[PDB]
RNA sequence: CUUUAAAUCCUUUAACGAGGAUCCAUUGGAGGGCAAGUCUGGUGCCAGCAGCCGCGGUAAUUCCAGCUCCAAUAGCGUAUA
């Protein structure tokens, strides 16, 4: 049979890699709309201020 | 402060020349002929008669009629005629120096299944041993390098969950009726 | 004897004159540079030619230290003449048949 | 031994230990001053700093020059010349570069042809050398 | 030349060539039998100076 | 609105000599600025 | 840098080109008393002289640079300076007319050294001008 | 299923699971000590090898790469006491 390449240590993790953005993308498709995170605020200015 | 054992010891040994022709040869054919994997199993065969040797060495050294002389000298002819390679008749202490490598060799596992006439060669036996087919009286062992004593010599066949000594056929063989009836139906 | 190939300088040679001799199989040489080096006797070079002082010889650089250099091969006096006639050495160096008031 | 006398062990044994004292690899050992001496210490591999790469010459039937490293070590604090082990080596390394340093195999002597060096480079920048040579592995940047 | 003290010259200059066919293994059982019966049935012991297995001439 | 959100994530920032170019782990995540100024002054290079 | 200068103030000699003015001569042997013009480079102190024309002999070593009877340590190019020049020690002193003469440029007295000690770290007071004045003192000293 | 405070480890047992059975065994050497090629190609007292003798000079049984071979084997080589 001939479905990976000759060896499987760089075949192996694409499964895992396919997984790991369904899972990226499945949970950007499912959001909620409202209670979201908590912003920042960055405090910035001039000596003496 | 642990519940430990911290005992173990060695079991074989390295000689002291590293390179000869005619101990490698010898090495070499007994390890062709006996079936064996490397060299580290007849070193320890080796270094069991070095010890045995030692320890008839050792008992020769005392002197006649001391009951510690009678006693481990019964005890170490009793064992070496209950492992079977020493024969009845030669019921002696200093019979212990007159043996070698391929007496002890021959009361293994893997030869007596060779020479019991249920295997095709010696290699082909240590193959059968090590992969769960022969039981010892109702014990499945699959290692080759068991010392099979006299008394258990005449109860060495075929274990009951083997195919060959009658049970379930192999995966191969199920697969190839599954095969079959998918090639033809 | 025979009228050889005349070589240039490739990528990590340079003129060099010999200024005085040394002991211990080692030499000085003064290279056409402005600093002083340290030079050694080539393998091929121990016995069958004598290199002598004030005359030109070729010198390789050495990278990693600039103190310490070995030599390469000994111009006498015609390819010395010949190559100064092509422009490599200037004006200021003077071999003048090998003669010890500079 | 000649004196041969029943009850007399001291003078034997006091022989014994003048003519064990007056001796070379045993005086070498019980010895603080060669241990102190020791550029490592007594100690089988040691960390240094490259500082200096210099060029060597060999001896006279074998004329060659050798490639070398000037290396100030971490626990002590002194210059010493190490030898880089394998072709093509010396430009794998470069200066300010920490790296491990072990002896030849002569005790704290000179192997070869190489005069005043009786040290040699293991491992160079938290790997390997030998892995370097034969492209087992990649030289951190 | 270039020059004489620069690194890995016959190590850089040198040609480049690829690898072969796999061979097998039987763990010496008969890997270092054929050597064996090669020096006792196949080569004679000649009145010399020896005959090795490797012996390409 | 201000009972929903999970508190607030303050940043604080220099600003003095030798540390205006530092911005990078500063001001590339915060959303909303803050800029303090001084009416003594006003503008200011670092702070245009 | 001030430690620098302090310990390669000696080491460090700065090249110059010296044109002689005629008849402004008042001592002619110990000391050299002459009212010599600069054309080329800065004067400072212990700047050795030589003559050029004359196989290269050295004149001796200055003491002093004197403008109208007012010590100034540097002199650039186009001012009328007297410079007091003592003779060094260990070696003969020379005498006015006799062993150099008022037909000759005078120049500075450079070794390879001091040319790189003001490659190395005198980027600063090295202009154009004296690396064109270091290129030339290179070309006539038979230096490379 | 069993073990176990509860699991994991071992053993038993369903259903899977091998043909170049890619489900791919390396580590050091091949002048002497000291097992093992007067093999092929390249630089040719250079690069380097070498615990010790010694190999390298444009015919290298020692360097640098391919083929074969020997040593021990899931283990092998180096430095220190």
């Amino acid at each position: 049979d001939s479905d990976d390449d000759r060896t499987k240590e760089e075949r192996a993790y694409d499964k895992a890699k396919r997984r790991i953005e369904k899972r990226r993308l499945e949970h950007s498709k499912n959001v909620n709309t409202e209670k979201l995170r908590a912003p920042v605020i960055c405090v910035l200015g001039h000596v003496d201020t | 402060p642990v519940a430990r054992s911290w005992v173990c010891r060695k079991t074989y040994v390295t000689p002291r020349r590293p390179f000869e022709k005619s101990r490698l040869d010898q090495e070499l054919k007994l390890i062709g002929e006996y079936g064996l994997r490397n060299k580290r199993e007849v070193w320890r065969v080796k270094f069991t008669l070095a010890k045995i040797r030692k320890a008839a060495r050792e008992l020769l050294t005392l002197d006649e009629k001391d009951p510690r002389r009678l006693f481990e000298g019964n005890a170490l002819l009793r064992r070496l005629v209950r492992i079977g390679v020493l024969d009845e008749g030669k019921m002696k202490l200093d019979y212990i120096l007159g043996l070698k490598i391929e007496d002890f060799l021959e009361r293994r596992l893997q030869t007596q299944v060779f020479k019991l006439g249920l295997a095709k060669s010696i290699h082909h036996a240590r193959v059968l041993i090590r992969q769960r087919h022969i039981r010892v009286r109702k014990q499945v062992v699959n290692i080759p390098s068991f010392i099979v004593r006299l008394d258990s010599q005449k109860h060495i066949d075929f274990s009951l969950r083997s195919p060959y000594g009658g049970g379930r056929p192999g995966r191969v063989k199920r697969k190839n009726a599954k095969k079959g009836q998918g090639g033809a139906g | 004897s025979e009228k050889r190939e005349l070589v240039f300088k490739e990528d990590g040679q340079e003129y060099a004159q010999v200024i005085k001799m040394l002991g211990n199989g080692r030499l000085e040489a003064m290279c056409f540079d402005g600093v002083k080096r340290l030079c050694h006797i080539r393998g091929k070079l121990r016995k069958k030619v004598w290199i002598n002082t004030s005359d030109i010889i070729l010198v390789g650089l050495r990278d990693y230290q600039d103190n310490k250099a070995d030599v390469i091969l000994k111009y006498n006096a015609d390819e010395a003449r010949s190559l100064k006639a092509y422009g490599e050495l200037p004006e200021h160096a003077k071999i003048n048949e090998t003669d010890t008031f500079g | 031994g000649k004196c041969r006398g029943l009850r007399t062990a001291r003078k034997l044994r006091s022989h014994r230990r003048d003519q064990k004292w007056h001796d070379k690899q045993y005086k070498k050992a019980h010895l603080g001053t060669a241990l102190k001496a020791n550029p490592f210490g007594g100690a089988s591999h040691a960390k240094g700093i490259v500082l200096e790469k210099v060029g060597v010459e060999a001896k006279q039937p074998n004329s060659a020059i050798r490639k070398c490293v000037r290396v100030q070590l971490i626990k002590n604090g002194k210059k010493i010349t190490a030898f880089v082990p394998n072709d093509g080596c010396l430009n794998f390394i470069e200066e300010n570069d920490e790296v491990l340093v072990a002896g030849f195999g002569r005790k704290g002597h000179a192997v070869g042809d190489i005069p005043g060096v009786r040290f040699k480079v293991v491992k160079v920048a938290n790997v390997s050398l030998l892995a370097l040579y034969k492209g087992k592995k990649e030289r951190p940047r | 030349h270039g020059s004489l003290a620069r690194v890995g010259k016959v190590r850089g200059q040198t040609l480049k060539v690829a690898k072969q066919e796999k061979k097998k293994k039987r763990t010496g059982r008969a890997k270092r039998r054929m050597q064996y019966n090669r020096r006792f049935v196949n080569v004679v012991p000649t009145f010399g100076k020896k005959k090795g297995p490797n012996a390409n001439s | 609105e201000n009972v929903r959100i999970p508190g607030m994530l303050i940043i604080d920032t220099p600003g003095h000599e030798s540390f205006s170019n530092l911005r990078n782990r500063g001001s590339s995540l915060c959303d909303i600025a803050i800029l303090v100024v001084d009416i003594m002054h006003g503008l200011e290079p670092q702070t245009i | 840098k001030k430690q620098k200068q302090e310990e390669f103030k000696h080491i460090a000699v700065f090249p110059c080109k010296m044109k002689i003015l005629p008849q402004y001569i008042f001592n002619s042997r110990d000391p050299i008393v002459m009212g010599v013009t600069v054309e080329a480079g800065q004067v400072k102190q212990g700047t050795p002289m030589c003559v050029p024309s004359k196989n290269f002999v050295d004149i001796g070593i200055v003491t002093s640079i004197e403008v109208n009877h007012k010590q100034v340590d540097v002199a650039k190019k186009g001012q009328e300076v007297c410079v007091k020049i003592e003779p060094i020690p260990g070696e003969s002193p020379k005498m006015f007319g006799r062993h150099f003469e008022a037909t000759d440029i005078l120049v500075s007295k450079i070794s390879r050294q001091s040319i790189d000690a003001l490659k190395d770290w005198f980027r600063d007071e090295m202009q154009k001008s004296d690396w064109q004045l270091i290129v030339e003192l290179k070309k006539v000293f038979e230096i490379i």
